[PDB]
Order: structure tokens, then C-alpha cells, then sequence
């Protein structure tokens, strides 16, 4: 759903406390402010993305502290009251899969945070559980109207060409299949690394991306040296101008490139958290007649888990 | 008077929703509602 | 009439809000913004020198022969050459955000104005009913009209109806009861009707379905029957 | 189609609908009734 949302110095990645480099600098034109606002411009859409795919709902709703559901076994899905953060059994495990001092990459380069927190995404998934669970498919249309739950399935069974009387003659076996079903996704999960690939992919990518920039730094380009203060401890401003400039075109074009690939990277991202924007619509808050669009088989109902920079649907 | 404030952003009101086994919530009248969505 | 009142005040809204609001179309005045600040900066980076003694072509040509004016228009070449590459880019990257957004224009005008969508807040929020385009510079603004279920009452309701040994299932609708009486109702819309063989179907007996209720339901022939022949002889 | 019982549903009086016209409705069980005891004794 979301990137890593970065900010570059420009000045300071390309001529770091260095007067003399700076002012050679100038004699590009704005590349610095070009670079500058499409790195604002990525980290703004992050935010929009997770906005999109998350902030779906009008009202927090909340479960009852009843928690019975016609036998339905939710609590590996709704938000564990116990630990601090308020977060599922199964979005715990997807947040331990997954992994304000600079300590790292202090060469003009930072991280913001995200604006809404992971406890604000858990939030709007308990919301959106909450929702779909008490209020079936009138929560995402409209006013949540009640419902029982056992109902909603007979419901949505409809929905799937299958009359009421096969849900409620088999109630206790309908129960007692998702409940295998969600042990099953706690293991496969749990149990098997690569489930979470392609959000760690995304992370390694941004990883990537940032330690090629910096790495880039020690780099001499046709320069005597690489560090801008052994040139202007050595040489007289007439020659040092000369290895500067090298030392410039080559930080300009290692900043050009990270921020072209930054680019195409968010594009994609965009495309992706549109997809899941439009699941968390058609699967979550309603029921989708697209086949696979919300899983393998007929499709019955869905549930989102907030999981690092992205979302798991349960489907 | 007027200032700056900063502040943690609320996600949305709270709504318990009234479920029980047996109470369901029907539509005694509807809103016909137009809305816009603007696309490049 | 009502439907038709609250429509009308729905599109009267819908100026108002387009007329009172100057930020209701910034999607599209950003991108005209955005291709505005592209030009205006690869104009601009031409009065950069990239290290030459001028920016200006005409100048270095005046002033020095062609030996010299060979490298210092060779800086000037490399920097507007990078300025362009670099126009080139965001425009094909800004053109590809374009192409994905005119796909999604495309699909929403298929599905949402030359039918009916069922995809959930794909065409407005509410349950869909119709939708209208309309053309904008860049651009197309589509006007959503959905049904909003509004004003519920709360009812007790029950999945069966066991009149005499047998579970009685809605065929398109739901039973709810006003606290006496039980009646069915179609879903989005109270409508009570008397529980009846038509409505309803009959699978399996009574003593499977959890919560079912006692209740009678009606069946039409036999009422006719027990009068019919009333009299017998 | 022959218009009857079975192929429409009734909700309401016939003075709400604008535009309602009137044409007859088949009810087939009436009609069975109305020849089944015809001759009466
Ligand atoms: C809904 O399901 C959950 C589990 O799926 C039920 O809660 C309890 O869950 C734990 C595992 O999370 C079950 O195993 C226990 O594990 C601990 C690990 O330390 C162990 O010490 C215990 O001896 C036990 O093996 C536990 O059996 C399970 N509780 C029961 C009564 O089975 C939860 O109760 C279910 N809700 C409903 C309404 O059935
Ligand atoms: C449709 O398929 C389901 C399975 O998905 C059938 O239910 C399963 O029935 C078997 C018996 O044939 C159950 O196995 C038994 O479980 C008890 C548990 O105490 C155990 O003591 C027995 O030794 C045996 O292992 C199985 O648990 C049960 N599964 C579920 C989820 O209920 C169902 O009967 C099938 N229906 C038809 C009409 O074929
Ligand atoms: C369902 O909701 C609609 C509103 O969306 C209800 O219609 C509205 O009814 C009120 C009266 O209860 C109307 O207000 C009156 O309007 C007249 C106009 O001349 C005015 O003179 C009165 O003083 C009062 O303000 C309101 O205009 C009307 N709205 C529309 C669009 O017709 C409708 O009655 C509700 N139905 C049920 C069954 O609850
Ligand atoms: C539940 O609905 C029934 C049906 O409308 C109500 O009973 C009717 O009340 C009207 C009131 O004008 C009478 O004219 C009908 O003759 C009644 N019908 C029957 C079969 O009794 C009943 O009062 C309603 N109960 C509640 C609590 O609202
Ligand atoms: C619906 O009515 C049936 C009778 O037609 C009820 O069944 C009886 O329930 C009582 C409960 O004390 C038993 O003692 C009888 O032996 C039952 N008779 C039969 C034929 O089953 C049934 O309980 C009623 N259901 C509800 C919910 O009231
Ligand atoms: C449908 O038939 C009814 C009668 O069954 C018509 O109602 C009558 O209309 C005349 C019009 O001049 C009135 O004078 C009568 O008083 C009405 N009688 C009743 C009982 O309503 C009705 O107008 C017919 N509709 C159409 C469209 O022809
Ligand atoms: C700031 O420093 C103090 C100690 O000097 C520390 O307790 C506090 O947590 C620090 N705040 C942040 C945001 O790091
Ligand atoms: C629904 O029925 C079960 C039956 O065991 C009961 O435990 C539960 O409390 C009931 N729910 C409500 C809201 O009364
Ligand atoms: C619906 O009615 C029951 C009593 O039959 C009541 O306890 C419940 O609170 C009502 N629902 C709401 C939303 O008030």
C-alpha cells in the first residue's frame, strides 16, 4: 500500500558543508528543486495511497463484548484488548514477519514518518471488521444496520446460488470450517517465510535504493578524491573548481538516477494500493461476483489485516 | 483569540452497533444521492 | 414524486457545491500545474552556464573562436542535453499516471454510465443506480445517483417460521416482527407482507434450523377450500 | 404473456401509480372454482 517515504539535501549530498562547492553548484540551475519536489510529491502520494485503502469508513465501529457470532470464531481476526497497540493475533505475527537518531545514511538523507501510525491502521481495520461483521453489507452503502450474523452468511449465500436452508441445516459445519480455515492461515503464515514476500521485496528495494546513494558518495568520478575537503585542503580554488565539478556531475547524476527509480517505484506502488483500494470496496464491504478478484471459489465475504507498509485481505 | 494547535488527527466517531442474535435494522425510508468523482 | 424531488435538489447541490468550492477540481488543475512547471523549468535551465563563461550561444560565438567556443559550447550542449532527458522522463512518467487514470475513466464510463455496476463504491457511494458524465477541460466528471438506505427502525427477526412441522424459509426477503405479529419484508425497504406458502419455501422439518420460531403461515388454497364447501350438502 | 397472478405481484390501491391502466388480471384458481362446482347440485 505505502513506501518508505524519503527526503534528500541536495546541497548536503552533493557538496556537504562546503561553501565552494555549493556556489559551483548554482551554475546548474534548479536540479536541486526539481529532485526536491518529486521526492515531496512520492511522499505525499504514500500517504494518499494508505488514506485510499484504508480510511474507507465514516465511523469507528466497535464488536460487542459479547463476542458470539453463531459459533463463528473471530478472535484471531478483531483486536486482541490485552497487548499495547490493540492489534489481531495474525496482525502481530505479519508485523513481527516483516522488518530519532540518524544513525544511518547521515548524508543529506532521511525518513519521514507516515502520517497515520500503525495504530491508527489497526484502527480502521477494527473498524472495517467491526463493520462487516455486525452490520454485513449495508455498512459499506449506507447507515450500519444490524444483523445476525448466521443471517448475513445465509445471506451471501444467496449471493452464490445456494438457498438459506443449506447454511442454516449445516450452521455448525459452516463454523466450524472457517474456524479450521483461519488456524490454517495463522500456520501457513507463521510457519512459512516467503508469505510476506512482496513486502519485504518492497522494503529491500528502498534498502537498495538508499545504500546504492550513499555508497555512491566514495566514488571519485575523475576526481584526486571523493571527500570535498581533502580537494579543498589540497588545491588552490582555480584547480579545485576542476575536481569539484567532476565531483559534481557525478552526485547530480546518482541523485537523478534514485530519483527516476524512486519514480517508476511509486508508480507501481500507486497501481498497487489502487488494487487494494479497490478490494478493501468489492471484497470487504461488500460481496464481488468478479471470480478471483476476492479469492479462489465463490466468493462469501472478506476481512482486511493491516500488515507493514501494505494490507492482507482474508478471503 | 486565535493560534496554532497541533494535535492527534481522530479517525472518526465512535458507532457501537447494536447486534444481537436476533435484531435486525431495516430501511423505513431512502435518500436519493448524487455525488462526484472527477478523473484526469 | 419524492424520488424525483430529491433528485433534482441532489443536482442543485451538486452546482452549488462545484460553484462554492474552488477546490473541488484541483485533480486537474494540478496536472495542468504540474505540465506548466515542467515547461517553465526547462525554459529557465537555458540561462544556466553548467560552467561556461555564458549561457547565451551567441555571446561565446561573438566573443571567442571556434577552438575555445568548441568546449564552452560543449558545457552548454551537455547541460541542455540533461535538461532535456530529464523533461523527457517525468513527462513519460506523468504520462503513464495519465494513461492509468484515462483507463479507469474509460471503465467507470462503461460500467457506470452505460449500465449498472454492482462493484462496491466503484460508481459513488451508495448502492448504484445511474450515472452521468460530464466533460471537463483535461478531463471528465462523473455524477454518481445512488440509493441511500435511510431512517431504520429496529425489529426482532428470526432465520425460520415452523408452522406445523416444517421450517419455513423467505424466498426473497426477510422475517422480522414488530413485537405481536411476524411479517416478511424485502431487505432494503420496510415493506411488512403477511407470511405466506408464496412467499416462503419449505425444506427440512422444524427441530433442525437454530432459532426458529412459531408462527402461522398462510396458505391461500386452503382458506378457499374451508369456505368453499362450507355448506357440504 | 397471458397477464395473470402468478407473473405479477399487487402492492396498492389503483389511484397511487401514475400512468396504471386497466386491463384484467387471470386468476386461474377462480376460474377452475367457477367450473368446478358449476351445476352446484
Ligand atoms: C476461539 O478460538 C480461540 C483459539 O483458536 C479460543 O481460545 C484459546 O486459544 C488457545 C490458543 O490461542 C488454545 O490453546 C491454548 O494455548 C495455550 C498456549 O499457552 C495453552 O497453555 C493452553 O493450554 C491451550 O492449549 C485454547 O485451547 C483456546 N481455548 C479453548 C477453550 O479451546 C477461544 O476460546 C475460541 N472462542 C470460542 C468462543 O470458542
Ligand atoms: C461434508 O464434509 C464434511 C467435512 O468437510 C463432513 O463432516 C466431517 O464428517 C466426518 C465423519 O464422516 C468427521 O470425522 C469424525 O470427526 C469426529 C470428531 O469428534 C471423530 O470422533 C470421528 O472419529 C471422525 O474423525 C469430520 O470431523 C467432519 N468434519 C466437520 C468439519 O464437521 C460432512 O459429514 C460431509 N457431509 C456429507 C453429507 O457428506
Ligand atoms: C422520507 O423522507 C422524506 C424526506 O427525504 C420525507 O419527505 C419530506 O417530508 C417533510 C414532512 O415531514 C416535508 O417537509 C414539509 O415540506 C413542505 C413543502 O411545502 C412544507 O410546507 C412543510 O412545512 C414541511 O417543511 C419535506 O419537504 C419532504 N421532502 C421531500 C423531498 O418530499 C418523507 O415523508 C419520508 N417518508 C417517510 C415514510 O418517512
Ligand atoms: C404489529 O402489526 C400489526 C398489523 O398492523 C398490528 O395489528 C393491527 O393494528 C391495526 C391498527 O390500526 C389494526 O387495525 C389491525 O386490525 C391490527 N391487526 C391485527 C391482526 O391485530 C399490531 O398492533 C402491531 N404491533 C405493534 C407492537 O406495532
Ligand atoms: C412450537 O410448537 C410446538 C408444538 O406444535 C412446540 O413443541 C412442543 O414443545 C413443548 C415444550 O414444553 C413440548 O413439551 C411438546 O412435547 C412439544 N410438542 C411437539 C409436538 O414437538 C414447540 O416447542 C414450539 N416452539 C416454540 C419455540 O415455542
Ligand atoms: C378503470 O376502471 C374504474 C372502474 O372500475 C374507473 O373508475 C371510474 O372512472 C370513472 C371516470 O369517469 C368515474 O366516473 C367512476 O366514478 C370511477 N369509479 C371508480 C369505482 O373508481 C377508472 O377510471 C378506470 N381507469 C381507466 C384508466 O380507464
Ligand atoms: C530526547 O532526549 C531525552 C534525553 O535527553 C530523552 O529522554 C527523550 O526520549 C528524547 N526524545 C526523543 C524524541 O528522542
Ligand atoms: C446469543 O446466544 C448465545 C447462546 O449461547 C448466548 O450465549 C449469547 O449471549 C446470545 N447473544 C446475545 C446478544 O444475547
Ligand atoms: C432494538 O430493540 C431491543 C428490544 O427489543 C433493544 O434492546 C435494542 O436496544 C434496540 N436497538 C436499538 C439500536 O436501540
Amino acid at each position: 500500500v505505502s513506501m518508505t517515504k524519503t527526503s534528500v539535501d541536495c546541497t548536503m549530498y552533493i557538496c556537504g558543508d562546503s561553501t565552494e562547492c555549493s556556489n559551483l553548484l548554482l551554475q546548474y540551475g534548479s536540479f536541486c528543486t526539481q529532485l526536491k519536489r518529486a521526492l515531496t510529491g512520492i511522499a505525499v502520494e504514500q500517504d494518499k495511497n494508505t488514506q485510499e485503502v484504508f480510511a474507507q469508513v465514516k465511523q469507528i465501529y466497535k464488536t460487542p463484548p459479547i463476542k458470539y457470532f453463531g459459533g463463528f470464531n473471530f478472535s484471531q481476526i478483531l483486536p486482541d484488548p490485552s497487548k499495547p497497540s490493540k492489534r489481531s493475533p495474525i496482525e502481530d505475527l505479519l508485523f513481527n514477519k516483516v522488518t530519532l537518531i540518524c544513525a544511518q545514511k547521515f548524508n543529506g538523507l532521511t525518513v519521514l514518518p507516515p502520517l497515520l501510525t500503525d495504530e491508527m491502521i489497526a484502527q480502521y481495520t477494527s473498524a472495517l471488521l467491526a463493520g462487516t461483521i455486525t452490520s454485513g453489507w449495508t455498512f459499506g452503502a449506507g447507515p450500519a444496520l444490524q444483523i445476525p450474523f448466521p443471517m448475513q452468511m445465509a445471506y451471501r449465500f444467496n449471493g452464490i446460488g445456494v438457498t438459506q436452508n443449506v447454511l442454516y441445516e449445516n450452521q455448525k459445519l459452516i463454523a466450524n470450517q472457517f474456524n479450521s480455515a483461519i488456524g490454517k492461515i495463522q500456520d501457513s503464515l507463521f510457519s512459512t517465510p516467503s508469505a510476506l514476500g512482496k513486502l519485504q521485496d518492497v522494503v529491500n528495494h528502498n534498502a537498495q535504493a538508499l545504500n546504492t546513494l550513499v555508497k555512491q558518495l566514495s566514488s571519485k568520478f575523475g576526481a584526486i578524491s571523493s571527500v570535498l575537503n581533502d580537494i579543498l585542503s589540497r588545491l588552490d580554488p582555480p584547480e579545485a573548481e576542476v575536481q569539484i565539478d567532476r565531483l559534481i556531475t557525478g552526485r547530480l547524476q546518482s541523485l537523478q538516477t534514485y530519483v527516476t527509480q524512486q519514480l517508476i517505484r511509486a508508480a507501481e506502488i500507486r497501481a498497487s494500493a489502487n488494487l487494494a483500494a479497490t478490494k478493501m470496496s468489492e471484497c470487504v464491504l461488500g460481496q464481488s461476483k468478479r471470480v478471483d478478484f476476492c479469492g479462489k471459489g465463490y466468493h462469501l465475504m472478506s476481512f482486511p489485516q493491516s500488515a507493514p507498509h501494505g494490507v492482507v485481505f482474508l478471503h | 483569540s486565535q493560534s496554532i494547535i497541533a494535535y492527534t488527527m481522530s479517525l472518526g466517531a465512535e458507532n457501537s452497533v447494536a447486534y444481537s442474535n436476533n435484531s435486525i435494522a431495516i430501511p423505513t425510508n431512502f435518500t436519493i444521492s448524487v455525488t462526484t468523482e472527477i478523473l484526469p | 414524486k419524492l424520488i424525483a424531488n430529491q433528485f433534482n435538489s441532489a443536482i442543485g447541490k451538486i452546482q452549488d457545491s462545484l460553484f462554492s468550492t474552488p477546490s473541488a477540481l484541483g485533480k486537474l488543475q494540478d496536472v495542468v500545474n504540474h505540465n506548466a512547471q515542467a515547461l517553465n523549468t526547462l525554459v529557465k535551465q537555458l540561462s544556466s552556464k553548467f560552467g561556461a563563461i555564458s549561457s547565451v550561444l551567441n555571446d561565446i560565438l561573438s566573443r571567442l573562436d571556434p577552438p575555445e567556443a568548441e568546449v564552452q559550447i560543449d558545457r552548454l550542449i551537455t547541460g541542455r542535453l540533461q535538461s532535456l532527458q530529464t523533461y523527457v522522463t517525468q513527462q513519460l512518467i506523468r504520462a503513464a499516471e495519465i494513461r492509468a487514470s484515462a483507463n479507469l475513466a474509460a471503465t467507470k464510463m462503461s460500467e457506470c454510465v452505460l449500465g449498472q455496476s454492482k462493484r462496491v463504491d466503484f460508481c459513488g457511494k451508495g448502492y448504484h443506480l445511474m450515472s452521468f458524465p460530464q466533460s471537463a477541460p483535461h478531463g471528465v466528471v462523473f455524477l454518481h445517483v445512488t440509493y441511500v438506505p435511510a431512517q431504520e427502525k429496529n425489529f426482532t427477526t428470526a432465520p425460520a417460521i415452523c408452522h406445523d412441522g416444517k421450517a419455513h424459509f423467505p424466498r426473497e426477503g426477510v422475517f422480522v416482527s414488530n413485537g405481536t405479529h411476524w411479517f416478511l419484508t424485502q431487505r432494503n425497504f420496510y415493506e411488512p407482507q403477511i407470511i405466506t406458502t408464496d412467499n416462503t419455501f419449505v425444506s427440512g422439518n422444524c427441530d433442525v434450523v437454530i432459532g426458529i420460531v412459531n408462527n402461522t403461515v398462510y396458505d391461500p388454497l386452503q382458506l378457499e377450500l374451508d369456505s368453499f364447501k362450507e355448506e357440504l350438502d
